[PDB]
């Protein structure tokens, strides 16, 4: 039941299909049916889901497919970027870098202020 | 020699003694190398030649639609580097103003300064918005490799680090090779690019909302080359708005502090301009002799201080001074 | 040391930062062939990051893989483990073996015509590739290289290097549904060996990690362009015996793909044909049927 | 029984009630959003995108602040 | 969809306004469901009754 839908469409095509192929005349009258192709077939030799598309419409259809290609791989990378272990994840990387950027700051700007005490003192 | 070349490589006219001759390299680029491969077309034009022709080979000749918008982009010619998420906004507000107006960017070309960072902008781009390159002949790295009437010739992204020539950016769609017949020296695009930016103002455009086709003009960085091309932008006819970025150094920076602190052009105090004068003699380098005398054009710029749009760094992308400018310029 | 050598000792360290920073600069003398051997050695033992920076320096794939550039990728065993032996065995003995035996183009095709089922037919076991095995073991080259390379990536494998070739090149959809149908039928051989459930459970994945590939690119295709979405569903692709993404998805049996909008939409379209009178059908269809006159008061789409 | 007709001072009374309660529901909801734990990550993550390009300026012209400030000592 | 939440912010009468913009997004999907239309088209619908509810 949690495959219900998806199980009937996938009959669908099955039945689509099948039921396309089919002659137009119902199963008692497919013989007539089958005297006309056979008829069409021999005048034809002894005397819908497969567009068989151009060359130019080929290559349109392959720049689609690489620009969906393409905005795929750029929203699931958003998406990666934007999620929030990520975030934690570069937000925790950036607070490691910053606490030795300020204690650096803080150790040496004791020297710098007491440099400068000194330069005041000695003015 | 005077032009720069070895004495037994021969084969204007004032020292060089030139002869005009047909054209013969122009074709197709394969860009192998670099990341992604981009083909890019070129043709060598000489310094000289008429604009109407540019723009007829432009739009038929190129299959390239007219833009909405002409963002140049005008800076320093030697390699700086810049704040990281600085260089990023820009490039993203770049990127984000070319695929909303469908503009051609006229970048430099040749991949130093302000050029590798229109280039580093294209990758954050990665996947319409040309990038029309007008860079001297004579400077391209493998000018052999250039040589071919149609052909797709193979251009790597090989840059010896100590040649004088410089390798074309790999990223840019198309290009323009300006032969003025000399090596190594810059100076002849320059005037080429600046009548073929104003042939392309002339053209009006299909919705006719200013003035034909509009032009944008973004400075970083910059010497006085920029300041020079600063005044003759702004006191052109039409004239065409300066959009400068600051938190670059170099001219842009001269640029801002003076327009922050300028009100009507020429009503800057005597403490702030005789700071400017230092910081123009000392700061970037020049001659305090002709420190008043880029202070006298800086004045002259600042005469028009209604189109000259600066970008203050602090979301906030340039594509915001970038579109207020397109307002601003368009009448 | 010279660039190859370099480049083979970085492909040991498996470190490609440092081939990229110091192999592939500025001054190097590459000699003739030693970037498609490099690319070789890196496609053999699973490299994607090297086979990435190789193609980022422009190896030329469509002129590196030849026939025998293949044959030697399939015969290869510097890497992961992989079932092919296994599938080679069971073809040759279903067609009807040493251990020194080389996998022929033509018998891994009729793997992938084993394994696909049904009407499919490999290009490798056609006629025109069987006189061009004949009489050789830019006529030996592939003209679409990243489909092979697909193919070879799935049937040994080599998931992220499947993942990389399904990156790259054109008719990414078929692909996609080629390699779960690929993924899932060698996962079914598996089962049926009742072998190692990791191994069988990894294919599985691999299918169902490609069937949802298939599926956001068709939901990407859907979001773009509803008509280049049906043309790209309905076009016939020469380079899997003709058949469609739906029958390819079909094939796969895969409920998630026919289970969308537009495919949904497109097979609603084909199921009644050229007619618009489609509000709260059936009825109306019964009584055409019953009713000869009852057609002309029907809705019926233009051509 | 249920359908009470107001008068038009009690109906500008139930309509500025209920311009009043959109107000306020509309307040509750962006303070909502703007307590929620993922709003808060992203203007954290957003904020410390700021500050260590702040703090990389800080620190690389600190250090010429320092230099200049220890050749002014060396030169007096 | 936006333009209605925006018109819903404005002016008066507005519980009155959301259950009739309820109703007749609902309405709609069913008239588009009894065509059997596209699952998206109709699914939205019935997203904006709920959402309006």
């Amino acid at each position: 039941k949690s495959i219900s839908n998806q199980v009937w469409k996938f009959q669908r095509y099955q039945l689509i299909m099948t039921f396309h192929e089919r002659p137009v005349l119902p199963p008692p009258l497919i013989i007539f049916s089958h005297m006309t192709m056979i008829f069409q077939h021999l005048c034809c030799r002894w005397r819908g889901l497969k567009l068989f598309i151009t060359d130019d419409e080929l290559k349109k259809v392959h720049d689609f497919e690489e620009q969906c290609i393409e905005e795929y791989f750029r929203e699931k990378d958003d998406r990666f970027n934007s999620s929030n272990d990520e975030r934690i994840r570069v937000t925790s990387e950036r607070v490691e870098n910053m606490s030795m950027r300020l204690e650096e700051v803080n150790e040496r700007e004791h020297s710098m202020k007491a440099s400068l005490q000194t330069v005041d003192i000695r003015l | 020699c005077c032009c720069g070349r070895l004495i037994g490589q021969h084969v204007w006219s004032i020292s060089k003694h030139t002869q005009l001759s047909p054209t013969d390299a122009f074709g197709t680029i394969e860009f192998q190398g670099g990341g992604h491969s981009n083909k890019a077309m070129y043709v060598r034009v000489s310094f000289d030649t008429k604009p109407d022709l540019l723009l007829h080979l432009m739009t038929k000749e190129w299959q390239l639609e007219l833009p909405k918008l002409l963002i140049s982009v005008h800076g320093g010619l030697q390699n700086f580097e810049l704040q990281p998420k600085l260089k990023q906004v820009f490039g993203k507000g770049l990127i984000k103003a070319a695929m909303t107006t469908g503009a051609w960017i006229f970048t430099g070309g040749v991949n130093t300064g302000v050029i590798r960072h229109v280039g580093d902008a294209l990758k954050d781009h990665a996947s319409k918005i040309c990038t029309i390159g007008i860079a001297p002949w004579g400077i391209v790295e493998n000018q052999e490799d250039l040589i071919g009437r149609d052909v797709v010739r193979p251009y790597q992204t090989m840059s010896n680090p100590m040649s004088k020539l410089t390798v074309l950016n790999s990223m840019h769609s198309h290009f323009i090779l300006a032969d003025n017949g000399t090596t190594g020296k810059y100076g002849a695009e320059v005037k080429l690019r600046r009548q073929l930016e104003k042939h392309i103002s002339l053209q009006k455009i299909n919705t006719r909302i200013g003035q034909g086709v509009p032009v944008v003009a973004l400075i970083v960085e910059g010497g006085p080359n920029v300041i020079s091309i600063v005044l003759e932008y702004l006191r052109d006819t039409p004239p065409v708005p300066v959009v400068v970025c600051d938190g670059s150094g170099r001219a842009s920076d001269i640029l801002a502090f003076g327009h922050k602190y300028s009100e009507e052009g020429g009503l800057i105090n005597e403490s702030l301009r005789d700071q400017l004068l230092v910081t123009i003699q000392k700061t970037f380098t020049y001659t305090r002799t002709q420190a008043q005398h880029l202070f006298i054009i800086l004045m002259e710029c600042m005469k028009k201080k209604e189109l000259i749009t600066v970008f203050r760094m602090g979301h906030q992308d340039i594509d915001l001074a970038i579109l207020t400018a397109l307002l601003k310029g368009a009448n | 040391a010279s660039a190859p050598d370099q480049l083979s000792l970085a492909l040991a360290w498996n470190r490609v930062d440092i081939a990229r920073s110091q192999i592939f600069i500025y001054g190097q003398q590459w000699p003739v062939g030693s970037l498609e051997q490099a690319m070789l050695d890196a496609l053999v033992l699973d490299r994607v990051d090297f086979v990435k920076l190789l193609i980022e320096n422009g190896v030329s794939m469509h002129r590196f893989l030849t026939i025998s550039r293949l044959e030697e990728l399939y015969n290869t065993r510097h890497g992961p483990s992989n079932t092919l032996y296994h599938l080679v065995r069971d073809v040759k003995k279903r067609e009807y073996l040493p251990p020194d035996y080389r996998i022929s183009l033509i018998d891994i095709g009729l793997v992938i015509e084993y394994l696909m089922g049904g009407a499919y037919r490999c290009n490798y076991t056609r006629k025109r590739f069987r006189t061009l095995y004949h009489n050789l073991f830019e006529i030996n080259h592939f003209p679409f290289p990243f489909h092979e390379l697909m193919v070879w990536a799935v049937l040994m494998k080599r998931q992220k290097m499947a993942l990389f070739f399904w990156q790259h090149g054109e008719e990414a959809m078929a692909k996609a549904l080629v390699a779960c149908k690929l993924c899932k039928a060698m996962a079914h051989e598996a089962s049926e060996n009742d072998m190692v459930d990791d191994i069988s459970q990894e294919l599985n994945h691999n299918s169902r990690d490609f069937g949802q590939l298939a599926v956001e690119l068709l939901d990407q295709s859907y979001k773009q362009d509803e008509q280049l979405a049906m043309k790209l569903l309905t076009y016939e692709l020469k380079n899997w015996s003709n058949a469609t993404c739906l029958q390819l998805a079909v094939a796969a049996k895969h409920r998630d793909f026919i289970a969308h909008t537009c495919s949904q939409m497109l097979l609603t379209d084909m199921w009644m044909g050229r007619l618009r009178m489609r509000k709260n059908s059936g009825l109306k269809v019964i009584l055409g049927i019953l009713l000869p006159p009852s057609i002309l008061s029907l809705e019926f789409k233009n051509k």
